[PDB]
């Protein structure tokens, strides 16, 4: 009786569904396009935003925009328009008798959940309301309740360490870097072969590149000497009209970024000095128990070879007697998602909600004090 | 495509009447391959004028609820797709008119059936392609704005469309 | 651990009942050096959910002892780990249907046996944890007051635990 929603609202990709569940009802990519070109027949036009899947059908004619950048929800007005789909034309239920879980990025602003909680109760008028966080939800998918999360996704990547439910919050570190950061890496890494890919349109295209040919190598410096000897790494894709492309150390150049954040002008250190200057941040006692826990989730971390690698830079960093297992599920893209669903179908968390009563004696500050 | 198949026959005027021109268009998909009643393009002409007289009752149904509406920042995505089927159907009468006639100025050799009538189900398709969005845009404002007055005297709840919760999205692969 | 293995199965309903536990997770242990009944992957997931019903019987149980205290001031350690095994079989139900899911989807070779089932097995390890210390703060709860009334109702003397006293300490070494 009125199960809950539960909706990760990610940048790049968004995941909807039902409290309870194993999968979600409801995955379309966080765009709002917009025609940029001159409609001459009558009848085509009157309609000036695509949302979701059918803005990357009719693409080639509009103009692709993010509303959610580094986690932060950067247009309010677009952002109205995602989650009015994902509630009445994707997932077909009424939110006014349904309590919807959110769920957000550590270390955001305070007026970005506070204008989330202002939403939902004024425009779509939910009954109960609740924002989590995104690396505490992809320990209660994991089986674990100790352990550090690496959850990279499309706009930040941060480390959340954990140790018997009880979270360390000096020790959280967050970057900017991500997924998108890498999409955008290739573009200018392709033009070297000749390949010039401009619109927004075109982000899309090689967005699809490095989820099809892109991996990591366990070993970079000698991977590099192996792609100019031979040609044995090369591999062919087809662009939509047609034409075939062939990338070559372009394959493994951008994943790398992640462990050298060099390459694209940054000076922070990579995710395998980061998920390690967070252990040690943390008391001396649970250090043991966070290098066997490394759980990593997120869409990002699901590139061939980023295990493997992890484990060979953590190995050289960690001391010799300490064993490093990292947990790498199958199904670490919808591991934020499948923890929200196992936390708002809870039989101890529904006292927990924001209801709209508590909503009328405090403000959009309330969201603050009860999470 | 299979989104109407996912349908009831049970349900309101406009999903027994958007079921009705899916059976009507499933004549005329396969008649690219052959597997359907329709053997000449003679039948393909009657066809085609077939579901733009029931695509010009869509219209008039869908114009009803959009009257009913209170709020003007609901209706601009239902009227979006009521002009789209006053601009496909008009397109089906007189396209077919002229088939009709190129048939009988120049016979039966003319017209080849298959990449001859392809003009007629693809205007044909491009209204179901704009159809199940005035059934879908349609579903949103009579139970959103269900409670204004003036869309309760349609008689048009939430449990007549017979549209179910989507199927769950594959984890892996 | 071992302090399961000192209880006699003779004993009242909660410590039958802990009894069956350990004997599943023992055989969910083994399968981590392969020397147990369940062979792969496919009847740890089978066990995984016979241990989260099991599991969530012994929260029936303990809240009918939380209930019949008669101050709040001694409850507060059986509330606690009762919150516990409310979590743990949570998990163990939807963290079965998600793996079964990948197994049947991807097949079986995505799955490995060893490295891919130990999301069920830290499940279920922390659940047993959180079961001891259950009959441990219910055996106290039940002798410190027993001759309240309504805690005498339950029929659970203090000769019904079968819990001994513990070994002498090693005087060297
Ligand atoms: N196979 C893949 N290899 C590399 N990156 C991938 C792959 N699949 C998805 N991604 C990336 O994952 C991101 C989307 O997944 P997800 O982490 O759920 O996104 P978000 O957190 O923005 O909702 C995108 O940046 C996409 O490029
Ligand atoms: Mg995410």
């Amino acid at each position: 009786e009125t199960t809950a929603l539960v909706c990760d609202n990610g940048s790049g990709l968004v995941k909807a569904g039902f409290a309870g569940d194993d999968a979600p009802r409801a995955v379309f990519p966080s765009i709002v396009g917009r025609p940029r070109h001159q409609g001459v027949m009558v009848g085509m036009g009157q309609k000036d935003s695509y949302v979701g899947d059918e803005a990357q059908s009719k693409r080639g004619i509009l103009t692709l925009k993010y509303p959610i950048e580094h986690g932060i929800i950067t247009n309010w007005d677009d952002m109205e328009k995602i989650w009015h789909h994902t509630f009445y034309n994707e997932l077909r239920v009424a939110p006014e008798e349904h309590p919807t879980l959110l769920t957000e990025a550590p270390l955001n602003p305070k007026a970005n959940r506070e204008k989330m909680t202002q939403i939902m109760f004024e425009t779509f008028n939910v009954p109960a309301m609740y924002v989590a966080i995104q690396a505490v939800l992809s320990l209660y998918a994991s089986g674990r309740t100790t352990g550090i999360v690496l959850d990279s996704g499309d706009g930040v990547t941060h480390n959340v360490p954990i140790y018997e439910g009880y979270a360390l919050p000096h020790a959280i570190m967050r970057l900017d870097l991500a997924g998108r950061d890498l999409t955008d890496y290739l573009m200018k890494i392709l033009t070297e072969r000749g390949y010039s890919f401009v619109t927004t349109a075109e982000r899309e295209i090689v967005r699809d590149i490095k989820e099809k040919l892109c991996y990591v190598a366990l070993d970079f410096e000698n991977e590099m000497a192996t792609a100019a000897s031979s040609s044995s790494l090369e591999k062919s894709y087809e662009l939509p009209d047609g034409q075939v492309i062939t990338i070559g150390n372009e394959r493994f150049r951008c994943p790398e970024t992640l462990f050298q954040p060099s390459f694209i002008g940054m000076e922070s250190a990579g995710i395998h000095e980061t998920t390690y200057n967070s252990i040690m941040k943390c008391d001396i006692d649970i250090r043991k128990d966070l290098y066997a826990n490394n759980v990593m989730s997120g869409g990002t971390t699901m590139y061939p070879g980023i295990a493997d690698r992890m484990q060979k830079e953590i190995t050289a960093l960690a001391p010799s007697t300490m064993k490093i297992k990292i947990i790498a599920p199958p199904e670490r893209k919808y591991s934020v998602w499948i923890g929200g669903s196992i936390l708002a179908s809870l039989s101890t968390f529904q006292q927990m909600w924001i209801t709209k009563q508590e909503y009328d004696e405090a403000g959009p500050s309330i969201v603050h004090r009860k999470c | 495509d299979a989104e109407v198949s996912k349908w009831d026959d049970s349900g309101n005027d406009i999903i027994v009447l958007a079921k009705q021109m899916c059976m009507i268009m499933m004549e005329m998909t396969d008649f690219t391959r052959g597997k359907g009643p329709l053997k000449n393009t003679s039948d393909v002409i009657s066809a085609a004028k077939k579901i733009a007289e029931a695509g010009s009752r869509m219209d008039k149904l869908g114009r009803t609820i959009a009257d009913h509406c209170p709020d003007s920042a609901c209706k601009q995505d239902l009227l979006a797709y009521l002009q789209r089927i006053a601009l496909y159907c008009h397109q089906l009468n007189i396209c077919s008119k002229v088939k009709a006639e190129v048939q009988n100025l120049g016979g039966e050799l003319v017209v080849s059936g298959v990449d001859s009538a392809m003009s007629l189900i693809q205007a044909a398709k491009n209204l179901m392609n704009a159809v199940v969005q005035t059934v879908k845009a349609s579903y949103v404002a009579s139970t959103k704005y269900q409670k204004s007055q003036g869309m309760a005297s349609l008689n048009l709840p939430a449990v007549s469309w017979k549209m179910k919760a989507p199927e769950k999205k594959p984890l892996v692969k």
